[PDB]
């Protein structure tokens, strides 16, 4: 019973200690389902984390460190429940056990702690977490022990109010540049996670990134065979493409639309959604970097998505039709009329999502404004299709914005 | 309004957990 085990823990006999703390253990591990309420009620806690200052026995402290860690796994009071009993700096120390196996479970533990969230996080980093953890990298590290140091390292970079302190990042980096060559599995997928949120964080760390030159190493995973290393890839240089003309041109600049046809024709439509995504926000970008897209013989796929995919595919294809208007030349938007854009850009015309309306109308309004003689050829081409027909009926629609915009295409356009 | 987007609702939703527990014999 709890009570017995408490009472068992407190105790001044290691042996007794030992047993009572390895049943607590046990209750905590043995399903998904972990007592962990019951356990903190109980007034473990104290005594787990005075189990972690026994440096003569190692054994009751590495017993309490996975009492704790599995504590820690749960909810948020539950994590900070162990945080309150001084849990981190006790764990901070076993960091520098000689024996393996407490090192690790204070590792995983404090893992726990640091993906609790930023403020947890920030304690942890504040009392010098990064670099002991990083100290374990080395080629003797077993490699379930490197696989939690590299989880730490993504709970230690994921979280973005506020994101992790500039020196952590420039501690973590040349760990990741060090990493993403790794061939396991599990260290390369948490290594580009980790990149990803590095690169989700701003500008200012995207250029961190980039300056490390990962970028490089990081671009061919998009082919990795490993479809869970292509995503976090995926994700990883999407954010860096989300940034400006330069970094965006620093992804180009390693052939990355070299990836993208068995990106844009992959099984899952998930892949074909994510990857239109990045192709979108390449094609926001200047003239070189729409040509990019164009001599990467990438167009004929964005629009074959953009007519038969599934509507979130759609979606994101209508985002990079429209993106390429933004800075694209009236001979690319030609190329674009060229490959059928037109009957499926407007089909999108008529959905529910009042975004993707938008984005097309202002689309076509561009498409407009930009052909000044071939004006009446496009007009003829929308209207062909129906398209002019949904404008018109947009007229009478619900938001603001899309209707003015259709009152603006057909006096501007189809009012002759 | 058209531009650069950052990730969407929905993307890349398998990510590694924040938490996780160790389980005797999993």
């Amino acid at each position: 019973s709890l009570e017995a085990i408490v009472q068992n823990a407190s105790s001044d006999n290691q042996g007794i200690q030992l047993s009572a703390v390895q049943a607590a253990r046990k209750l905590l591990s043995s399903d998904r389902n972990p007592p962990i309420d019951d356990l903190i009620k109980s007034g473990i806690l104290p005594i787990l984390v005075h189990c972690l200052e026994r440096d003569d026995n190692p054994s009751l402290q590495f017993e309490a460190a996975w009492a704790l860690t599995n504590i820690a796994s749960g909810t948020s009071e539950q994590t900070q429940a162990v945080v309150q009993s001084n849990a981190v700096p006790l764990f901070l120390r076993l960091l520098h056990s000689p024996h393996q196996n407490v090192c690790e479970q204070a590792v995983w533990a404090l893992g726990n702690i640091i993906g609790d969230g930023p403020q947890c996080r920030d304690y942890v980093i504040s009392l010098g977490v990064v670099k002991p953890l990083l100290s374990f990298i080395s080629p003797s590290i077993p490699i379930t022990f490197l696989r939690n140091v590299t989880w730490v390292m993504v709970n230690l970079c994921r979280h973005k109010d506020p994101p992790p302190p500039m020196e952590t990042i420039q501690e973590i980096l040349p760990a990741l540049c060090v990493l993403i060559h790794h061939t396991d599995v599990n260290i390369l997928v948490d290594t580009v996670w980790a990149l990803s949120y590095l690169t989700d964080a701003g500008n200012e760390q995207i250029q961190m990134v980039i300056d490390s030159g990962i970028v490089p190493h990081l671009v061919p995973l998009l082919s990795h065979q490993e479809v869970k290393v292509q995503t976090a890839a995926l994700r990883a240089v999407g954010n860096i493409v989300t940034g400006t003309d330069e970094q965006t041109q620093v992804v180009l600049n390693c052939d990355a639309l070299s990836h993208f046809p068995a990106l844009l024709t992959h099984p899952k439509e998930k892949i074909n959604k994510e990857a239109v995504w990045f192709l979108s926000n390449i094609t926001a970008g200047n003239q070189q970097q729409v040509q990019a897209v164009i001599d990467a013989n990438l167009v004929p796929m964005i629009i074959h998505l953009l007519d038969k995919g599934d509507f979130g595919t759609q979606k994101e294809a209508a985002w990079a039709i429209s993106n390429l208007t933004i800075s694209g030349r009236k001979d690319q938007v030609a190329y674009l009329i060229q490959q059928n854009v037109i009957p499926p850009f407007c089909n999108l015309l008529t959905v529910k999502d009042a975004q993707v309306v938008q984005v097309v109308l202002d689309g076509l309004s561009n498409i407009l404004k930009m052909a000044e003689d071939e004006a009446e050829t496009i007009g003829n081409l929308i209207e062909e299709c129906g398209g002019l027909e949904k404008i018109e009926q947009l007229q009478n629609h619900e938001n603001e914005d899309i209707y003015k915009l259709a009152y603006e295409i057909i006096d501007q356009f189809f009012s002759s | 309004c058209l531009g650069r987007r950052v990730v969407q609702p929905g993307m890349f939703a398998d990510y590694p957990p924040t938490k996780k527990a160790r389980v005797l014999l999993r």
